[PDB]
């Protein structure tokens, strides 16, 4: 994807992250697990909801009767009528395939996007109190505790009060 | 071994699938369609006024009250027509109906419509009223007419000059309805009408029409080589119709109080009432939807989503899932 | 303190606010909008041809110059034709047009416009060419008719045959305009026209025309139960027509000399000229602009941007800008 | 947004920078002050100017005359061209409205790449000779005084001139 | 020296440019052109059912049989009509063709085409059939007529009224044509049909027809001054058309047996037949193509791309590369 | 462009490089040589494949007979036909106008984002092994022969192996 991150240096989802759409996956002695991150997940419903929202909401809907009502010497005009219907539904049938291919590739995008943001937030956290994986992971060179974890998701990672035991 | 924190991404067990401008069947871990595939079977009033359902009949049949016809029941409004495809009761005697489809589109949606008598058959002093009737139109097992206009014959070898007005008293529109009769030869002309040259004039504010019988030797349709055809027109408030004849004239007996605001048309199914409401009406059914497009049917009466040729329009929601 | 570089972008005190596919109400810094919702409120030249305005005149009324219309003033050419919603001149003896709509259709956009006499009124040597006036066609308190066009009557109790050519010796088309009477009774008839059965012939290369009086009764309009019924054709250079009548005849004097190229329609409006130019009108006022789309009104003439049901349709130019 | 830069990392903008879209603020002993990229600021104003004229000019405009010519007995023919005409607007509508809508989100998200490049190409000039705080700033490790900032905005910053005093 | 590894991308001798939302001139190592622009300047069959080509003469020459248009050949069937603009062969003795454009239209394509004998030329006992000629319709040097119609004349100063009756025996609709014949006076009348005051009924199971001759003077074309007006009918399986006249009477010789599925159209083109096939036809040459749109003519006829107003849709397929 | 690779921090495009879109040149004692990523080439050829297939696929192409078969006294029914005509060219005309140039600068950005992934590729493996030149190269602390090139166009590249020797 366009951003690198979702089947990319990330390689695959988490089937255990129930509870949101994006979080974090944390390993230590007191254990392990998976905790969402609110805020980017709601972020990220509140947008992709008011995409599709739009696609339905922004049609203009009006009253029309489509009927068949010129007799066998109006033969002419009822091929009008005919050239007509059938160009707006060449119209409306290709914006609206396009218009799905599209939004899709971007929705998928958003979410990838979403993902790599979340990914350097926490990066310029940690800087070098960590080891980067290449995989989505963070190594710490300091033991980093259930509230370690969490200031770490919270944005409140507190760097200098690690630094030495990271040396 | 060191701690460690990751970041990633949600995965589930959807195995829905969605196409992407550079990439098709991609599964995802929740899609949505936008497309409605769904109608529910029936004929529904519309917003929320009742069609009208002709069965078996035409609208000129129903309005001429053809007697193979079903007897008319009184419906004061409809939002749209209903006709089969090929409505076995039309003209019983066989002929034509003058601009057909402009009248017929002109009565696809009425706001008021009352049927009353403007000119009683036993006001017929000097011509015989119960005389023109044929086996083509037969009312329970007697040879009869279309019901609502009156064939007018010649009464003791006489046919006086008709000299008729009827003056729109009403406070609406009137839908009137009137004929010629076309006969086979000069001998049949006078046995019916006595007089040898005939004519029908009509005048209102606006109409003024004098119609004459054209003789020509036709094949028969039910049996009959004569032909009845069929004239109309919408007499205003305070505007009189005068009806001028010495032959060959299908009278009217009723009229039609019309009160039109909106337009709609005719469609055709054959399906029957199904006690329902709905803003979108198609031949097959009803939808009843927010979607912005459906496939059900191109000819569609009512708010409608925008027809397209298409069998899935699926949006991605969520993320980019692994597959089975 | 150590010292410090950093990258950041531009804000202001600006409130626009635009929408985006994902997130509504979004201020930004600087944003442009490409509906155009302005018009001047005037009847304007188009590119930069005049139109042809007619005030309280029809078509039909200014063509076959309706005396109660105002006295006819010669325009060359016009780019569209003005009418009110519901002109109180336009036969003011009561009638009817025959191919109206696409006469109408025809004059919308015109080249080169010249009213000539093909007919001198003083040429009928054998019929009274000054006694055809109605109190219902005025002119100066007296007793008049159409113009353009003259009611032929009996001269000593005699309507000799008419037969009468013109032929187009101009380098270009020519509209001719006449008429037949529809009396009321045969009595009428001999009264005005002597004798009882008559006809109008018309010919050129492509014309056959043979027009009958229809008698009826029929209602009063305007105080008269008579009707003037109008016809007319285009005269090829070079060509004649050729006109043939024993009564009822409604003949021209003035026909007109047209050149098309172009063709428009008929604007309904109740403005009046605005000594202005445009590319683009509208009923309720010219608008002048390279925006894509417009929503001022849909009955448009000229190169106009598209119509679209919108209030505004503002695009982002500059960066996301905190709110107030 | 997309990139991570515009009220992501980068917090808000900056009311005191007058004279561009993106930039820079300094601060050092000799004072401080913001500086726009005049270079990436024209690029955009080049690159939205395109886009707006495009949807703009791309219209083919031309003559027609709209009104209502047919009678009372051709109402079916005033109904076919009310059909056509509602068609019209119907399609007009919707692809206004989805154009502006789709080409707003993508021009808020090229303010927001055009501020991460201009992030990316400082931070690679600067590397270790500076720490990356995470909120669009870099904090020196040696003096960098108004000639070494202009360097800096210049893309002519000179890392092994400032390495011993960096460490 | 320390070793390096880098990260790039390809460039090429590519100078093809395209164009983007944001950018102008963009130069692109790889592009690929979306519009199709190139035609075989023939006209071919259509999937793959040849044109009826009709050369010199209009579709109304060709059905009466204009003997100044080529022998009829037979043509079993066809997908669209090849008319030039203006045919020099249309109606060699002037006149007029009564709903001609939509019969122009119900033959436009035509899956069975069959031109049959109804009513022999040696049949009319009582009249002449071989003295309807004239100079305005040469075939072989020598006065003639439409050859699929009889202009039949009076007998030894009679015309005894005529009564023929033709039932479509086939299993197919049968295309009907007849005529009547408009004199320039009643000397002329009397001469060619004796009797004064003449009649053409015509009759179907639907059709009731009684033209009348209309007199008048009308101008000369082609050095005569009368008119021919045509018309036609379809006359189903099974069923019989019934023709009586005294007078002026167009017969009908051949007709045509006809089934009908697809409609199409008529082209106007100068172009001839180019032994090709094709699925989407201009009048200035066919296009054979997969792509989305073109911009050759707006007048086609089959499955063609959509006709847009550009010169080049060129999309980018490769990367930015270095102009020259 | 939108991801500040190609013609950005990746200055200009590799003539050298023939057999493929993205791609690695490397030099050391032994050589230099351009090799192309070929999984990544083949992902975009197949991802620009499909969009363009996708732009000629989804038009809805139907029978059609365009003619003018109205008379001198149809005029007004013949303006009903060049309203619908002209409409329906207007139509057509600005949405694939606007489609090329969307589309354009979607692929364009793709191949940036492919090129921008690739590098990060290259980038978290060699992590501190290497400097990040700021051009799209990456300077070695320790010699890489031509089978430890291989490992990391691969993604195989061993960063234990090399630490010491990188001090
Ligand atoms: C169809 O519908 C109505 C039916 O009532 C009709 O309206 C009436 O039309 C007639 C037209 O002739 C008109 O009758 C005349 O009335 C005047 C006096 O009218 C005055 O008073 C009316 C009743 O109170 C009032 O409605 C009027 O506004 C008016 O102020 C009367 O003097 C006339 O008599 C004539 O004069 C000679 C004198 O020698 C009499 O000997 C002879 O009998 C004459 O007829 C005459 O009776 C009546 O006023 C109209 N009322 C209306 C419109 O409300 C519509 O006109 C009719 N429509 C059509 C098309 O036929
Ligand atoms: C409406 O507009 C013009 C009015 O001039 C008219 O054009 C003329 O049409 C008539 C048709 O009959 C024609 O008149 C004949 O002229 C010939 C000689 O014509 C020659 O010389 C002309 C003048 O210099 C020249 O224009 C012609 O091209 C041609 O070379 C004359 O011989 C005829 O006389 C006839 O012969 C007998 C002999 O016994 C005479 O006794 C008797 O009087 C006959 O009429 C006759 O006069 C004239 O030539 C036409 N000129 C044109 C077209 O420029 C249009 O035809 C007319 N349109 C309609 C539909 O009526
Ligand atoms: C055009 O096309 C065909 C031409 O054949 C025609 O079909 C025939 O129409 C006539 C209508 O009169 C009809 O003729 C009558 O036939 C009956 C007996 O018919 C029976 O047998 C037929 C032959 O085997 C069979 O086809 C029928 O289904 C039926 O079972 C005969 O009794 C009639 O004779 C009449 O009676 C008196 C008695 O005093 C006779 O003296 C006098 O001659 C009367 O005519 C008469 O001959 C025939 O049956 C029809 N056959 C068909 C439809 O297959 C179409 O009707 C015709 N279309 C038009 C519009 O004219
Ligand atoms: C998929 O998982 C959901 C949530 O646990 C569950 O409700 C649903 O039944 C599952 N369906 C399967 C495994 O087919
Ligand atoms: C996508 O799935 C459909 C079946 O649902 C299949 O017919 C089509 O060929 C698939 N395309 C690819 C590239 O897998
Ligand atoms: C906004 O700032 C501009 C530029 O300084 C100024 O011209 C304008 O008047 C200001 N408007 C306000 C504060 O409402
Ligand atoms: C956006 O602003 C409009 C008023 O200008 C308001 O009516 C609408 O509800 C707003 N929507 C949101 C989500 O704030
Ligand atoms: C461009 O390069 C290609 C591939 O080597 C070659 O085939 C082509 O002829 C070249 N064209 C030029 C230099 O004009
Ligand atoms: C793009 O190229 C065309 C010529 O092919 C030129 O006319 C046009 O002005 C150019 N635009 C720019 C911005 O270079």
């Amino acid at each position: 994807g366009l951003f690198g991150a979702i089947a990319g240096f990330i390689e695959g989802g988490w089937q255990g992250m129930v509870d949101g759409w994006y979080g974090y996956h944390h390993s230590n002695e007191q254990g392990s697990g998976y905790a969402a991150d609110k805020e980017s997940t709601q972020k990220a419903i509140d947008g992709v909801t008011n995409k599709v929202n739009s696609i339905i909401d922004k049609m203009n809907t009006q009253f029309e009767a489509v009927g068949r009502e010129f007799n066998n010497l109006e033969r002419r005009i009822e091929n009008l009528n005919k050239k007509m219907e059938d160009g707006f539904l060449d119209v409306w049938t290709y914006n609206a395939e396009l218009l799905v291919l599209m939004e899709n590739e971007r929705t998928l995008d958003f979410h990838d996007s979403n993902v790599k943001n979340l990914y350097d937030k926490v990066r310029l956290q940690l800087r070098d109190n960590a080891k980067e994986l290449g995989n989505g992971c963070f190594e710490f060179y300091h033991k980093c505790d259930n509230e370690c974890m969490e200031s770490v998701r919270n944005g409140t990672y507190d760097y200098p009060q690690y630094s030495e035991e990271a040396r | 071994d060191p701690d460690q924190i990751c970041i990633g991404y949600h995965a589930n067990n959807s195995t829905e699938q969605v196409d992407t401008i550079m990439e098709k069947n991609v599964t995802v871990t929740h899609a949505q369609d936008i497309l409605e595939k769904k109608h529910n079977g029936k004929l529904c009033d519309l917003d929320g006024v009742k069609p009208l359902i002709l069965r078996d009949c035409s609208v000129a049949g129903w309005l001429l009250g053809n007697p193979m016809c079903d007897e008319f029941i009184n419906v004061p409004e409809w939002s749209y027509i209903v006709e089969k495809a090929n409505p076995v009761n039309d003209l019983c005697y066989p002929g034509d109906f003058n601009d057909y489809e402009e009248l017929k589109h002109l009565l696809s949606r009425i706001n008021h419509f009352e049927k009353i008598q403007i000119i009683p058959k036993s006001s017929w002093s000097s011509h015989e009223a119960s005389l023109g009737v044929s086996s083509a139109c037969p009312y329970q097992g007697k040879s009869s007419f279309f019901r609502n206009v009156v064939w007018l014959i010649k009464k003791d070898s006489t046919y006086p000059t008709i000299k008729r007005s009827y003056n729109n008293t009403n406070q609406e529109d009137l839908l009137v309805l009137w004929g010629i009769h076309h006969p086979n030869d000069a001998a049949e002309q006078t046995k019916l009408y006595q007089n040898p040259t005939t004519y029908i004039s009509v005048g209102t504010s606006t109409l003024n029409q004098r119609l004459v019988p054209r003789i020509a030797t036709r094949s028969k349709v039910k049996g009959l080589s004569g032909r009845m055809e069929f004239f109309w027109t919408i007499l205003k408030p305070n505007d009189a119709i005068n009806f001028e004849s010495n032959g060959n004239f299908i009278a009217p007996e009723y009229a039609y109080k019309i009160v039109k605001k909106g337009d709609s048309t005719i469609m055709k199914s054959e399906l029957e009432y199904g006690n329902c409401n709905t803003k979108c009406q198609t031949p097959m059914g009803a939808i009843n939807s927010s979607m912005p497009f459906h496939n059900i049917h191109p000819l569609t009466i009512g708010e409608c989503p925008k027809y397209v040729k298409s069998n899935r329009l699926v949006l991605a929601i969520g993320l980019r899932n692994s597959p089975q």
